[PDB]
RNA sequence: AGUACAUGCUAAGACUUCACCAGUCAAAGCGAACCUCAAUUGAUCCAAUAACUUGACCAACGGAACAAGUUACCCUAGGG
RNA sequence: CCGAGCCUGGUGAUAGCUGGUUGUCCAAGAUAGAAUCUUAGUUCAACUUUAAAUUUGCCCACAGAACCAAAUCCCCUUGUAAAUUUAACUGUUAGUCCAAAGAGGAACAGCUCUUUGGACACUAGGAAAAAACCUUGUAGAGAGAGUAAAAAAUUUAACA
């Protein structure tokens, strides 16, 4: 990514991450699984059940995505009818 | 002229060994051929992986082998045995520790 | 397991064989593989005598290899059956042969010829 | 590293050089049979059981068997598989001779001896029978092992047994509310003259059983003692509680049990009546509450887990907003 | 030798699922389960997807 | 509610039951047992018992099997065991006398199918 | 490759090729009857399609969307 | 200075390559591997550093771990003080030799390739000189003391 842009001197988000992932405000990143629409004629229904899921990322993976987007995407978004709205907080943690 | 054979290990074996306290659904042992046979509250998947079905303690015993008669290979191998010979094979059981649930007071009418 | 006291409680290939002249060395004298041609004019009598000689063979611990037959001949048709027999002692040879001699129903001839 | 075994090696005595001279498994059934007798036998390794565990009568029977098999009609009905057997005579002759053996089997299945007498088994010799009169038309038979609704058991039983004093206990070994060890009596008729019930000395009056709602089934044992010498004894639930073990121990010098019959009760409306009308009690309602399902410690970053992981650990399913 | 074909609903319109079928044998008419009607529905083969 | 030994999948018989009827047809006497999972015999029906033996012509035929079927179905009626999981081997299931035993079980009032556990 | 079209929908808990991506087993529930083999394989973007789906011997098989021989004229930064 | 002039500008072009990176003290601190137009390189990982929350970490004993030798896994007591998790980053990974279990090569190589255990890259005494062999480790001064390891032994053939 670009740490200092040539016009403003600001950090730039890579737009692949924005167009492919979802940020929860608790700090978790939601993604699809690779190849949920490719070659499912040869795929058993357990495998296409597993591939059709909203899957989280590892700690290092989530930090690598956090370093590749900026402070706009890290923010509390109070939408009207977001399906993922209930998942923005992490409850009953004992770490 | 020996091409191929660079496959890595399967990492199979015993996952939750005798004495380990095991809950429901945990894989006890993954095997390539039938090394073990299921016992009490123990299920088998399609790839011959062997899982616990109730919460408890995994124990290993060795018991009689009297298979299902539609499995003609083992039954025909039985009819190659002499009179005193009976196959013994290893079995996995889970002794259930936690009870079914408890009768408790709910409403006092 | 290899190190437990119960090692090899489930081995079975030592109990299974996963696989011809006479054996007369010095004291244990043994026949080879036999061929008993039960030839008769009737399928019924020859088949029944083959069944009965087979039932006396399996009840007296005699190894029976094959119970086949060769094709008949045009003449009246002559049927026959072959019962291969191995496992005898000299006293048992006398007794089994005289039982076969004394068990002939009607006009059926015998043979105890060797292989080939 | 091979170590010698502890006990005898199985499948070792038959290990000969000539297995063909030994007689052979022709069938599939002999093998499972033999495996069953050895599986019932104990071994020196770890097994499943360790963790989850005169002449005149014979002559008369032979004569009766010869006379019955000599009938042409019986053989003709047997070869055509049309013959039938009257169940009443067989049931009666079972009740005389070998009924008590099946009765100890059924009582030891129900845990009656291990808690009623703390493992002290006996032989209930007497072919006991009880019946609860339903309507004016029928009567429900209390033998051992059945189920009776407390509507049927609202009234005092009629007890029939062919014998010659006697004592009569009704025990609810599992109906206790406070103690997990005691039991509640319901009726106890001592000094029975012969086989008539009405002339006996009642100690505690008859009360219908109370299996509370959701408390499962309750077992009720009719315990019938022989009596040699007449012995004097003695709706509050604190007065209805005692243990049968020490109660039998206090009198066991001339006191031998000879009859058992146990049956089951479930919740119904007569149980509401038995708490409400003459006990003056609010009904305690029980439910079989399962333990909470397992979930592991909630990780910071649920790698490869689905989105539902944020609903495994959530207790209230409504949108919370925090400070806003 | 085999062709991956698409297997198209008679009822539960807009629902299709694919199978494998021989190059030489006859045209598939099958009883699958449609979750729109949530019943066993006869399906008819319309278009082949790819001959493998 | 109570657990069944749901495993023992590879081996015959399956132990996922509460009460098992096992019939051994010996050379002379045919017997049927009803058991718990503990291996303990709950209900016995034998032709080694004079009350049913004296009413039978031969202790082994279809007739003796039907008689002991009626007897054990009655016995389970007074014993309170109302539900079954019965596993015959496929060659014995095609036999006439034990399918008459199954018919006797059905007419007696003991269902040859235990209800599923509630989880 | 073969059989079958519940090779349906969901859903506790686990294994895992030493990471990741990938894969695997699955209690219970809804809805119903009453899979074998060991490898038998390919990610993203892009295209075809209203949709469900599909597309490489991308075999250099974690694949860049498409690019050969020769230099005793060779040159440059290094190593033996 | 022509296998393609020279000068200026783009241009501080580019290079995974070479070399260099400057005061003190203390403390912690060394060798799995998977990918990769990839083996001079990089990412993940293993190890390592700091801070924080919490409780078990290591050694382990009976029992236990499949059919076609050393051993290893699991593991209460005991000795011990460490471990897991969270927050945040850097840096190393053709290692070399010896003992042992193996393979290739000549059952040569200071030759190459796996596994277990040491040692060297961290102090010292000894074996002649000595990265790897034996003894020995946590730091200073003494013109005190007890020790460890520590020196190669061999010299022969008459015959009735
Ligand atoms: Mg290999
Ligand atoms: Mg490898
Ligand atoms: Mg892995
Ligand atoms: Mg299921
Ligand atoms: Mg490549
Ligand atoms: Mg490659
Ligand atoms: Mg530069
Ligand atoms: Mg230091
Ligand atoms: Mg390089
Ligand atoms: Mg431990
Ligand atoms: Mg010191």
């Amino acid at each position: 990514l670009t740490y200092f842009s040539a016009r403003k001197g600001k950090r730039k988000t890579v737009k692949a991450v924005i167009d492919r992932f979802l940020r929860l405000h608790c700090g978790l990143w939601v993604r699809r699984k690779a190849g949920y629409k490719k070659k499912l004629w040869k795929k058993t229904p357990a495998r296409k059940k597993r591939l059709r899921e909203f899957v989280f990322c590892n700690k290092t993976q989530s930090k690598l995505l956090d370093k590749m987007t900026t402070s706009f995407w890290k923010r509390r978004n109070w939408y009207v009818d977001d399906p993922y709205q209930k998942y923005h907080d992490r409850t009953n943690l004992k770490v | 002229k020996n091409l191929g054979g660079k496959s890595s290990g399967r990492r199979q074996g015993i996952k939750k060994m005798e004495g380990h306290y095991v809950h429901a659904g945990n894989i006890i042992a993954t095997q390539r051929h039938f090394r073990w046979h299921p016992g009490a509250h123990v299920g088998v998947g399609k790839n011959k992986c062997l899982y616990a079905l109730e919460e408890g303690i995994v124990r290993y015993t060795k018991e009689v082998y009297v298979p299902h008669p539609r499995n003609t290979e083992a039954v025909d191998l039985i009819t190659r045995l002499p009179k005193g010979a009976v196959l013994y094979k290893t079995f996995v059981h889970v002794v259930p520790a936690k009870p079914e649930g408890t009768f408790k007071l709910v409403a006092m009418l | 397991y290899k190190t437990k006291p119960t090692h090899g409680i489930g081995k079975y290939k030592h109990l299974i064989k996963a696989e011809v002249r006479a054996i007369n060395l010095g004291t244990d004298y043994e026949y080879g593989v036999l061929n008993i041609h039960l030839t008769a004019y009737d399928m019924t009598l020859a088949e029944s005598y083959a069944q009965y000689v087979h039932n006396l063979c399996n009840s007296l611990s005699i190894k029976v290899e094959e119970s086949y037959a060769m094709p008949t001949k045009t003449i009246l048709t002559t049927h026959e059956r072959v019962v291969q027999i191995s496992g005898l002692s000299a006293t048992f040879a006398e007794i089994f042969l005289e039982i076969i001699q004394s068990s002939l129903p009607e006009g059926v001839r015998l043979s105890v010829k060797e292989h080939t | 590293r091979r170590t010698p075994p502890l006990g005898p090696m199985p499948n070792s005595d038959i290990d000969l050089s000539n297995l063909e001279r030994l007689e052979k498994y022709r069938s599939f059934d002999r093998y499972r049979r033999r495996a069953e007798q050895e599986a019932q036998a104990p071994h020196w390794w770890r097994t499943y059981r360790e963790y989850f565990g005169r002449t005149q009568q014979l002559l008369e029977r032979k004569q009766a068997i010869q006379e019955l098999r000599a009938n042409v009609e019986e053989e003709r009905a047997a070869r055509l598989r049309t013959a039938s057997v009257p169940l009443d005579a067989v049931r009666a002759e079972w009740e005389r001779t070998c009924g008590p053996y099946h009765k100890q089997r059924l009582a030891e299945y129900y845990g009656l001896y291990r808690d009623l007498f703390h493992g002290a088994t006996f032989v209930p010799r007497v072919p006991l029978h009880v019946a609860y009169a339903v309507g004016e038309d029928d009567l429900m038979p209390v033998y051992c092992g059945n189920e009776v609704t407390p509507t049927e058991a609202a009234q005092a039983p009629e007890v029939t047994y062919e014998a010659e004093l006697w004592t009569l206990l009704l025990t609810s070994l599992d109906g206790h509310l406070l103690e997990p060890d005691a039991e509640y009596l319901h009726w106890l008729l001592t000094n029975i003259p012969g086989n008539r019930v009405a002339e006996g000395q009642v100690t505690c009056p008859y009360l219908p059983p109370f299996p509370a709602r959701g408390s499962g089934i309750h077992r009720l044992a009719f315990l019938l003692f022989k009596q040699d010498q007449p012995i004097d004894f003695s709706y509050q639930l604190a007065q209805r509680t005692f243990r049968t073990f020490d109660f039998y121990k206090k009198h066991q010098e001339t006191m031998t049990p000879a009859g058992l019959s146990f049956f089951q009760c479930r919740w119904d409306d007569s149980v509401t009546y038995i708490f409400h009308q003459l006990l003056d009690m609010r009904e305690p309602v029980f439910e079989f509450v399962r333990p909470p399902p397992y979930h592991p410690k909630q990780k910071r970053f649920p790698h490869r887990q689905p989105l539902r992981y944020l609903d495994r650990y959530r207790d209230s399913h409504e949108p919370t907003y925090g400070i806003y | 030798k085999n062709i991956l074909v698409r297997m198209v609903s008679e009822a539960g319109t807009g629902f299709c699922f694919n199978t494998k079928r021989n190059r030489l044998r006859e045209k598939l008419t099958l009883l699958h389960y449609d979750p729109v009607v949530k019943q066993r529905v006869l399906f008819v083969e319309k278009k082949k997807i790819r001959s493998l | 509610v109570a657990r069944k030994e749901r495993g023992w999948r590879t081996v015959f018989p399956s132990r996922e039951f509460w009460h098992r009827l096992r019939v051994i047809r010996t050379q002379h006497h045919v017997e049927a047992l009803v058991e718990h999972q503990n291996g303990k015999v709950v209900v016995s029906a034998s032709t080694r018992e004079w009350a049913i033996k004296k009413h039978l012509y031969s202790t082994r035929n279809v007739v003796a099997c039907e008689s002991i079927g009626r007897v054990l179905a009655q016995r389970c009626l007074e014993a309170g065991i109302n539900f079954m999981v019965y596993q015959p081997t496929p060659w014995e299931a095609a036999s006439d006398s034990m399918k008459r035993l199954q018919s006797a079980m059905t007419e007696g009032g003991v269902v040859l199918r235990e209800p599923q556990r509630i989880y």
